[PDB]
């Protein structure tokens, strides 16, 4: 038989919690990655500016 | 430069000339940083970590949500991942016997999304976590299922 | 076909799987050694004449390397130096202990376990051949005869081996599958051996 | 938006028109050259021939 | 122990009836 | 119909299927693969008449290349010099030992796996003609027979064999129409055989 | 983009089903309308893939409100455009069939 | 009917489709190719008579272009200068092989695969006429006669094969329906044969 | 140079894709663009009132 | 190779037993 889990319900980063039971879309550990409606997606990088003191 | 060289269509001022930007200092970097879309950092890349422990793998309730079975064995056979990226990305998955022991990792593969959206590994074991790592500049994660079997009781 | 083409005709029918490809060679290997297990043995197993030499006094003779079984429209022959030859003929052991001693050329003999039996016991060496059944390992051929002529029945046996490791059901299906493939090669191979023959009764 | 997904035969059909987006990445410009290119050519083919 | 093989046929090819 | 328009019709048949065509060939040439593996040949396999010379002292000869079976009303044929021929007579091996040294031309023989064998051993160069049943692959014809007589079944096969790795359950389906094409095959070549022919007994 | 096509919840809602490939025979339209308008298809592999579109055709409703086209793939998309004085769309709906497994 | 009224027929029956017309023609042309192949051939599939010329030492004759069967009522006929003929006997290629080289006109003869042989080998040149079966494209008629005779037979198995693709159930249905329809023209055949017929014992 | 050598009466017969590359310089970027532009004009032209 | 047709019979047309 399948389990289909599904993301983008807005659960998040659970840390404190069982993993066994944290519900799909939810992660016990991991970085660089934030919850949206769309998934589980990657966040940005970074440029430089011309301030410099 | 070439088309090799980084930078986004729109000179990073002009975008939202309405509100302003986090500017970083970063002690091993010479000049303050802003956040991008892009994600390359300065040039170098950024590895992103997915993680999750002990999946929900049983039985479904008649609602049609599946809920947690801690008394029988289990055989995997196959996951399907439902992204929107293109690019490559490493697949992790870990076993432990029962809930007093550790996570011990295997490395299933690497999924090129364009290529395929399976991959297939046989193992059986009390319970099941997958890792997902990736350094790409687009990785986004819609779904992903799994298909097994009960394989008899669990012992230890 | 050939061991590449089984190969990813085994992944592609199996449900396009792409990450294993040792398990499938070894469960091809696995299913060679199994059907030469069962009862059936078809045409290309026959061997070729095989000839062994004997000392005097030793009435045992070993079975040839992976002897199946004989081949009934064949015979035990002792060739004699000048180049003739007798069949020798097969009966039970307790029906040829009254030979014990009586003394001449080889007449008769027995198939024991590990052993054939020359039981008019030579005095002098003696020479004799035979055709019969062997397991393909042990033929002398360039390519496994199973490869050419039995290829889709491979297939299907793999297959079930593999789900049913899985433990899918689908395994039922291509043990139907195989088990069709033979019954049909055991009607090719009994066409084949009746054709352009009369039977005459007497 | 990065890029339709197109191949040597991809043809005016793949081409979404708001593909290149304003905050788009530079280096994805070439591809986009590209894939205008293949398509003008087999539209160009196929009713020229 | 003792068991050995015959040679294969040497000549091996048949030909044809031309259409 | 062509190599074309089975691509084709086996494309639109399985479901208006657009993205994948290799795939239709590669299970396309297993197909008939697979149909010349089984026991029913068809008449359209059937060969030309083909002749073999052989050296004195050989009693082997060796199988055409790709025989399937001897061809029931048909027989081997040796054709002396002088253009004269008698047809030689099949036996099994057992039977054909009285003749070992008798001395002739030869007027038996026996198949056993790979080779005939001409008892009555020539002691001169010979010639022998056999009409047989070969795979297409083998025959010397412009197209491949199958496709001009046979083109339903062939699509039929095909389609079982992509859907199967799909899992969807029309296979079943497939491969039961499949099984009575060859059900009505098997009926004409009865019919073309036994048209404007009559039989008396005795 | 990527209509809901798959099975049918109890409680008779449909659901999206991401596994398996689908078949469209034909799509029904309840529109208020009387004049003509176009309608495009497209499909797509699975979700990383791009839109790929085909004309479908010209729909009259007075003369039918039906459309028949023959297609396979993972997901499905439709587009509508019309240069008319009214145009009003109540309702619509798709025959389709299960067509084996999506791969990529 | 003609092949409008057919099309526009197969359309209306179909479901009222309007935007296919050149799927239904090819599946149209493609179901009269698969009736072809099959075992039941009608009446209306029967030839002229055809005559062969043949040069002096051949004793095979080519299959003519769209042979299916031969007609049993019927025989192949040697016409001689004169206007004269007599009528050549059908056996099997084994039987036939007492008359190589004994001299005359010809009298026997049987078919292996594409060829038909006139064993009584001419030293003159011939002339045989027959009749046969052949496929539709090959006659010489000026409307397909299958669009005249079995226009209801051909809708239903267009509207299968259309149907099937669809993966629509209700294509068992109209597989049926062309079932019952052969069904009929069978018997419709056999009571066009035999009307006003006399069967005398002896 | 990786530019094709084009002239105001170019046909769209040639482009050869893979052009622009990704070592190509950005500052033939316009050029590039700009063939693309004359060869689709013509076509129109030449196929179309 | 050689197979030849015969041209058809040219008398085509019967009549009719009025009522």
């Amino acid at each position: 038989m399948e389990v289909t889990h599904k993301q983008f319900d807005l659960s998040g980063f659970l840390p404190d919690q069982a993993p066994d039971t944290l519900k799909s879309g939810a992660i016990s550990r991991g970085f660089n990655v934030k919850p949206t409606i769309l998934g589980w997606e990657k966040s940005g990088g970074f440029r430089e500016t011309n301030t410099a003191p | 430069g070439g088309w090799e060289s980084t930078g986004l269509w729109q000179a990073d001022e002009d975008v939202a000339k309405y509100a302003p930007v986090l500017h970083y200092s970063f002690r091993d970097v010479p000049k303050l940083l802003a956040p991008t879309p892009q994600a390359l950092f300065i040039d170098e890349e950024i590895e992103a970590v997915w993680e999750r422990e002990d999946i929900v793998i049983g039985s479904i309730s008649r609602d049609g949500v599946p809920y947690q079975d801690y008394e029988r064995n289990k055989s995997v056979s196959s996951i399907s991942f439902d992204v929107d990226t293109t690019e490559p990305f490493d697949v992790y998955i870990g076993y432990k016997g029962s809930l007093e022991d550790s996570v011990e990792w295997e490395f299933a593969g690497t999924v090129n999304p364009m290529e395929d959206k399976r991959l297939f590994c046989l193992l059986t074991a009390g319970l099941f976590s997958m890792r997902i790592i990736s350094k790409a500049q687009t990785f986004i994660l819609r779904s992903y299922k799994i298909t097994y079997e009960f394989a008899g009781e669990m012992w230890s | 076909m050939d061991k590449a083409t089984l190969v990813k005709t085994i992944a592609y029918r199996m449900g396009n799987v792409k990450g294993q490809d040792t398990a499938i060679d070894f469960e091809l290997a696995l299913s060679i050694e199994r059907l030469e297990g069962q009862e059936f043995v078809p045409w290309f197993l026959l061997s070729e004449n095989n000839f062994f030499e004997g000392t005097a006094q030793e009435n045992r003779i070993p079975v040839p390397r992976g002897f199946i079984r004989e081949y009934e429209e064949g015979s035990l022959y002792l060739r004699r130096v000048a180049g003739t030859g007798k069949c020798l003929i097969k009966k039970s052991q307790d029906q040829l202990l009254k030979y014990e001693g009586m003394t001449g050329e080889p007449s008769h003999y027995s198939l024991t376990n590990q052993y054939f039996r020359i039981y008019p016991v030579p005095q002098e060496d003696f020479k004799v051949e035979l055709l019969f059944y062997r397991k393909s390992s042990t033929l002398n051929v360039e390519d496994n005869p199973w490869y050419e002529y039995a290829a889709e029945l491979l297939v299907a046996e793999t297959i079930w081996a593999m789900l049913s490791a899985r433990r899918d059901k689908m395994a039922d299906y291509w043990k139907s599958v195989a088990a069709d493939q033979m019954r049909r090669l055991t009607i090719l191979d009994a066409e084949r051996r009746l054709a352009n023959q009369e039977i005459f009764m007497g | 938006m990065a890029l339709e997904t197109w191949d040597a035969n991809s043809t005016p059909a793949t081409l979404n028109t708001a593909w290149p987006e304003a905050t788009d990445p530079l280096n994805k410009g070439d591809d986009h050259i590209r894939l205008l290119k293949t398509v003008v050519v087999n539209f160009w083919n196929k009713v020229f021939d | 122990y003792d068991w050995g093989r015959p040679v294969k046929p040497v000549g091996s090819d048949w030909s044809t009836d031309t259409p």
